[PDB]
């Protein structure tokens, strides 16, 4: 969108990962599998929580008492009570769908956001190590089974360790 | 009173609102501008006066 990775490059979501927002997605010939990302994930939670508390948690309303009653002889004042009650509600409306909107356009930008930054965050760990293959997807010139894919996770990866087998299968390609 | 329009003395106009049904009485030995002409009319609600040259 905004930063496009969701509905950008990134063409969908994976209706089987249900560990959180944000995970992956490995291919090593012991299987495959889904994961999540539970820092980014549990960050995220953290934040949209803290934004819809804080658009709940802050209205505060003493206790009121909104009807008036008026006579015949007291037309001015009924219509002045009319023009208050008319006149908060109009405001109340226009900010409260207002703020719904743009808040819900940030949200969104948000989880773009942190879906990108998570891309990133591999992409810089695996410079020449791998290629960008797809969309959010990376291969790689080593074979990386298990141990290494929850390398990458926890962003611990150790470069050096698997550079030269890269360093052979990446130059006839 | 001083000369208003050319007259010491005054007359203080008085209305009301006579809802259906209800019978509205006068009485007086003097002083009395009495009614003529009455406005029945239905209401109307929430509007204002404007006072411009336009």
């Amino acid at each position: 969108g905004l930063f496009g990775a969701i509905a950008g490059f990134i063409e969908g979501g994976w209706t089987g990962m249900v560990d959180g927002w944000y995970g992956y997605h490995h291919q090593n010939e012991q299987g495959s599998g889904y994961a999540a990302d539970q820092k980014s994930t549990q960050n995220a939670i953290n934040g949209i929580t803290n934004k819809v508390n804080s658009v709940i948690e802050k209205m505060n309303t003493q206790f009121t008492a909104v009807g008036k009653e008026f006579n015949k002889l007291e037309r001015r004042m009924e219509n002045l009570n009319k023009k208050v009650d008319d006149g908060f509600i109009d405001i109340w409306t226009y900010n409260a769908e207002l703020l719904v909107l743009l808040e819900n356009e940030r949200t969104l930008d948000f989880h773009d956001s942190n879906v990108k930054n998570l891309y990133e965050k591999v992409k810089s760990q695996l410079k020449n190590n791998a290629k960008e293959i797809g969309n959010g997807c990376f291969e790689f010139y080593h074979k990386c089974n298990d141990e290494c894919m929850e390398s990458v996770k926890n962003g611990t990866y150790d470069y050096p360790k698997y550079s030269e087998e890269s360093k052979l299968n990446r130059e006839k390609i | 009173r001083p000369k208003v329009r050319d007259r010491e003395g005054r007359i203080n106009y008085y209305w009301t609102l006579l809802e259906p049904g209800d019978t509205i009485i006068f009485e007086a030995n003097g002083n009395l501008i009495a009614p003529r002409y009455a406005f029945a009319l239905s209401r109307g609600f929430g509007s204002g006066i404007i006072n411009s040259n336009a």
